């Protein structure tokens, strides 16, 4: 109900905040725990991040396989939020690149991948790659916080389901 | 997170510099 969605939502600014303070700022299991434990349903968990067509997308084989596929790319496009969220950036952060074989074996081995990166900002399309509207010169903090932590929360959930470890394994034991 | 991914990372770290 309603106390249960307002501590989500706080736990969730809390933790959007200190991203936006600090890119770089690692978070435990137990500062996770208000979002990995919360009773809401993985449609009221994931506001932005497409979760159900993540998974359920790319479980092709045994889920030892696809989960750790899923990881990297989780991993990869954690790190792209966490880039655009550091006050030092690199020159040409407004621009992704798709050639990179790097990019095609981690972040394209996944369906949905790329979309994440549009949550992002990364909204226009290139031939080699997706990019900022060149009108906006820099990125809304608030929006990628949010994505980049659920991205960071899918992978942790994953992780948790993976050493059946999740606090509420059985209910997101279907994805 | 594993080394394996931090230089997955890197590489594409690099095209952005
Ligand atoms: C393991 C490791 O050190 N990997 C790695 C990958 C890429 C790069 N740099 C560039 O691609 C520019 C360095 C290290
Ligand atoms: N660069």
């Amino acid at each position: 109900g309603e106390e249960e969605e307002r501590a989500f939502l706080v736990a969730r600014e809390e933790l959007a905040s200190a991203l936006r303070r600090d890119s770089g700022q690692a978070f435990s299991l137990e500062q996770l725990r208000p979002l990995l434990a919360s009773s809401l349903p993985l449609a009221a968990r994931y506001l932005q991040l497409d979760a159900a067509r993540l998974v359920r997308c790319n479980a092709h084989g045994e889920p030892r396989n696809y989960l750790n596929t899923l990881s990297t790319a989780l991993n990869i496009l954690e790190k792209y939020g966490r880039n655009l969220l550091s006050p030092q950036r690199p020159r040409y952060w407004r621009g992704v690149k798709f050639n990179n074989p790097v990019f095609r074996s981690t972040v394209d081995a996944v369906q949905g991948g790329r979309d994440v990166l549009r949550l992002y900002g990364y909204t226009e399309e290139q031939p080699d790659g997706l990019s900022f509207p060149e009108g906006q010169e820099e990125p809304d903090e608030h929006q990628v916080a949010t994505v980049t932590l659920e991205v960071l929360l899918l992978r942790t959930e994953l992780s948790l389901l993976l050493q059946n470890t999740h606090p509420r394994q059985q209910a997101l034991e279907q994805l | 997170d594993p080394a394996i991914v931090q230089c997955a990372w890197a590489a594409l770290y690099c095209d952005m510099q």
